[PDB]
RNA sequence: UGUGGUGGCGAUAGCGAGAAGGAUACACCUGUUCCCAUGCCGAACACAGAAGUUAAGCUUCUUAGCGCCGAUUGUAGUGAAGGGUUUCCCUUUGUGAGAGUAGGACGUCGCCACGC
RNA sequence: GCGGUCGCCUCCUAAAAGGUAACGGAGGCGCCCAAAGGUUCCCUCAGAAUGGUUGGAAAUCAUUCGAAGAGUGUAAAGGCA
RNA sequence: UGAUGGAGGUAGAGCACUGUUUGGACUAGGGGCCCAUCGGGUUACCGAAUUCAGAUAAACUCCGAAUGCCAUUCAUUUAU
């Protein structure tokens, strides 16, 4: 149970949510980034697999931009228990992402290792991605 | 230290009394206005906001002092100019004060000179 | 079980007479808790922030500059 | 000035070893001796002889 | 601590009013100036004995 | 100098869903002397203005007339493709 | 008394000759002296407050207030409403008589004789000198004083700079070191 | 015409920053014997005055720095009508956002007295 | 069946009038005040900056900045400078 | 149905308070090791204070839709 990122509570349970679509919320700091094209949950461990697939084949530096935390609690029942009684134990820290967001921004290293490690993290996410720079820019920094 | 101003609190207490009671439809306001060397008193109305009658400090009859004497003179002039228009049931103001010192001097001179309260 | 299973009864607030109407002697207008609307002409406030129409007239709502609202009754 | 609450003091003459700095007040009282016009017509007995040059920060 | 108490009108002798006190504060007999319907004047009312 | 100026209605209605599937640009223009209209553009010419000078060019509106020197204010765009919508202008002139 | 008349004679024209006003209604004044005596041991006994109020009433012709807690600190053992300190103010000659007392009697009878510590500035000239001793003043009985406390005194003027407060109190005695 | 006094109108009235002012007004400043006052305190609070000075308050004027109010519109979202997978997305059709605005904006209107 | 629950009150689910169930998601009640009531007057907090013996992270202060960041006998909402 | 004024915090926006949490600049000089039996706190956090950019709400709000609901000596058409 390798959960990286948690919350200080002030609630325990949350409703099982609903997701339709989002917009905007583009490249801020890195020189390269993803775009999700789906709408699902993203649990704890997938971002740690993203960490490792970033950091190993990003050899010797190059900055990372983790941008998305889990916030919401899952639950789950107990096995062998009928339908009926209250919500089970909080087992999961899961935050959803819809199409158009950016999981990670990347700068500091030329494009080869960038597209490498971005492919290397994308296999350990259930989301088809794209690969975006600061492609369309209203200012030349 | 800045000196806090004084007329601000006086007009605050005006606001509290008017927001308690003005109600001046046919029973207008009496008016109690201080300065250093002067007493101003008017009769101001609602809804239109037009005065009815006043009594000047140092433009008219006699003096007096920081006393009842100017104030009784003002009360006489105000009650007589109210009797000119045939008005007997005015509602007071209070300035920003209690009824002690340049107040009941005006008040009872307005009372027993022929104005019902 | 869980510790839930604890609710009250719906005490049925909300306005019970809209604008442009005519009112009997002293009936309810918009039953509040907490002053959300300050009174106006011919309006009474009871012991439970309920609102009155004394003179039989026309209920209308107003501003208070920017801040909050005023019931207003006007006779014929 | 609220009645019946004040302590006791008068313009007490302050004697000195030099020149008689006799021009102030004091709470404690005593025998009324230097009832004088240029000074208090009160007690002198507070007779602090520090001349303000007894520790002459002003003079040396 | 608090007991259901009735005021006694010491004039007409009728168990007229009713109120509540806290007997940790007041070990006395409660005496106020209240009204009576049978007598129509403000009357000293005591605690029932 | 040689550009595309179309015109629109006050409310073109919920035909606006169609468009986006055609290749249209619905947007805002409000300016300095001439206040404010709706005006279409196309996508494959703004990117050719991006290679003319860059991202801070000089815009001259052509109905074979004089110019509205707009100096583009915002562009935040679509998910899932990343292309042109909501092209706000501002004619901060000479 | 005296220092009013020094303002008449020499101080206020020197303040004009330095600061170059457009009226004497532009001039800084001296108004308040605020005095504080807390105990803290009045958790145990307020008889320190008793004789402290006795000492203060023998200093000037007042009796102070009895200032309560306005907090609740278990570290100091405080609830609300626990009386702590006492407040004396000064006006009139009791300004100037106490000023000349500080010139003449008390302050040149304080051990480790150096003068007056300077840095009480507050930016806007608010010199508070937490006094070491209680036995300084000639009104003090050695046979009554039981602690080795001193005095909290707030002095408030209308001096607008620390330079103005320096020049005024230097022209009212106060040997800054 | 200026001041003072008392009125409404969403601060477009406001905050800042700066410049000028005392005929009168107002306000500070003189003192408390007198009414009254302090959980100490003529600082306020009430009084008895009129020495000074425009210093501050206050009045006029500037200023889009702060703050407020903002069209045109794009788009999300959404009623009615439809279709594929039903997680959702798309389309006919009315109706529109919040943002980011361009700009306005350092007031308008009421009554009386006095100086006039 | 064993467990747990059975009356009342504040929120959310509750689909922007009301209303609307679940062994749904939350908290409290079975009192208290002789003034914590009524009237009439007077006052403005939370904080933050600096100087200041006992005095320290803060006891009492003083000066300024400061729109609620406090309080409102008791649960929660809604109010109230 | 059309016209008219009204009840209000669902949809999206959802930052201003209550919240969650990201990276950049500053820090109060704190916690040391101390160089100590005052030049540096070099160096480790610079955290609180701030402070810039970017997000997140069923028990968040600076704001705020259609649509339904309530009314009208209203207008049309029909039978309630
Ligand atoms: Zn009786």
């Amino acid at each position: 149970m390798l959960v990286p990122k948690r919350v200080k509570h002030r609630r325990e349970f949350r409703g099982k949510m609903r997701g339709e679509a989002k917009g905007g919320k583009e490249v801020a700091f890195g020189e390269w980034g993803l775009q999700a094209t789906e709408s699902h949950w993203i649990t704890n461990r997938q971002i740690e697999a993203a960490r490792i697939a970033m950091t190993r084949y990003m050899k010797r530096g190059g900055k990372v931009w983790i941008k998305i935390f889990p916030h919401k609690s899952y639950t789950s029942k107990a096995i062998g228990v009928r339908m009926g009684k209250g919500k089970g134990a909080p087992e999961g820290w899961v935050s959803p992402v819809k199409r158009g967001k950016i999981m990670f921004e990347i700068a500091g290293v030329p494009e080869e290792v960038a597209r490498e490690a971005l492919r290397l993290a994308s296999h350990k996410l259930p989301v088809k991605t794209k690969i975006v720079k600061r492609e369309e820019m209203g200012g030349e920094s | 230290i800045t000196k806090p101003d004084k007329n601000k609190t006086r007009q605050k207490r005006h606001r509290r009394v008017r927001n308690k009671i003005s109600g001046t439809a046919e029973c207008p306001r009496l008016n109690i206005f201080r300065s250093n060397k002067n007493i101003y008193a008017q009769v101001i109305d609602d809804v239109a906001g037009v005065t009815l009658a006043s009594a000047s400090a140092l433009d008219k009859e006699i003096s007096g002092g920081t006393k009842t004497e100017t104030a009784a003179a003002v009360g006489k002039l105000v009650a007589e100019r109210a009797a000119e228009k045939g008005i007997k049931k005015v509602v007071f103001d209070r300035g920003g004060y209690l009824y002690h010192g340049r107040v009941q001097a005006l008040a009872e001179a307005a009372r027993e000179n022929g104005l019902e309260f | 079980s869980t510790s839930n299973g604890r609710d009250s009864e719906s005490k049925r607030l909300g306005a019970k007479s809209a604008d442009g109407q005519t009112v009997t002697g002293g009936s309810i207008l918009y039953r509040q808790r907490g002053t959300k609307i300050y009174p106006g002409v011919n309006v009474g406030i009871g012991g439970d922030d309920t609102l009155f129409a004394k003179v039989d007239g026309v209920v209308r709502f107003e501003r208070k500059g920017r801040d909050k609202k005023q019931v207003s009754v006007y006779p014929v | 000035m609220k009645q019946d609450i004040h302590p006791n003091y008068q313009p007490v003459v302050f004697m000195d070893s030099t020149t008689g700095f006799k021009f102030l007040s004091g709470s404690t009282k005593g025998s009324s001796e230097t009832v004088e016009w240029e000074d208090g017509n009160t007690y002198p007995l507070l007779r602090v002889e520090v001349t303000s040059d007894s520790h002459p920060f002003y003079t040396g | 601590m608090r007991v259901n108490i009735t005021l006694e009108c010491t004039s007409c002798k009728e168990r007229n009013y009713l109120t509540n006190k806290n007997k940790r504060n007041n070990p006395d007999r409660l005496e106020k100036q209240k009204y009576c319907p049978r007598e129509r004047k403000v009357t000293l009312h005591r605690e029932t004995k | 100098v040689q550009l595309e100026v179309k015109e629109r209605a006050i409310r073109p209605r919920s035909l606006r869903n169609q468009l986006r599937h055609e290749g249209k640009v619905p947007a805002i223009v409000y300016g300095y002397q001439i206040e404010s209209t709706p005006i279409y553009f196309e996508e494959k010419d703004l990117s050719k203005i991006l290679r003319e000078h860059g991202a801070n060019t000089v815009i001259k509106m052509t109905v074979d007339g004089k110019n509205i020197n707009t100096l583009m204010s915002k562009a935040q765009l679509d998910t899932f493709t990343g292309q042109m919508l909501h092209v706000e202008f501002l004619s901060v002139n000479m | 008394n005296r220092l009013k008349e020094k303002y008449i004679k020499e101080v206020t024209p020197s303040l004009v000759e330095k600061f170059n006003y457009s009226s004497v209604m532009q001039t800084p004044k001296v108004d308040k002296i605020v005095i504080n005596m807390g105990v803290g041991d009045a958790v145990s006994n307020a008889k320190n407050l008793d004789k402290a109020v006795e000492e203060l009433a023998l200093i000037t012709g007042q009796k102070p207030l009895i200032t309560k807690a306005k907090k609740s600190i278990a570290g100091f053992r405080l609830r609300e409403g626990m009386p702590i300190g006492a407040k004396v103010t000064l006006r009139g000659e009791r300004m100037y008589e106490f000023l000349d007392k500080l010139v003449t009697v008390s302050l040149p009878r304080v051990r480790d004789f150096h003068g007056v510590s300077k840095k009480a500035f507050d930016g806007r000239g608010n010199y508070t000198l937490g006094i070491k001793e209680q036995l300084i003043f000639p009104e003090v009985d050695y046979d009554l004083v039981d602690k080795v406390r001193g005095m909290d005194i707030v002095i408030v003027t209308t001096a607008n700079t620390d330079e103005e407060s320096r020049e005024l109190l230097a022209q009212l005695g106060m040997p800054f070191q």
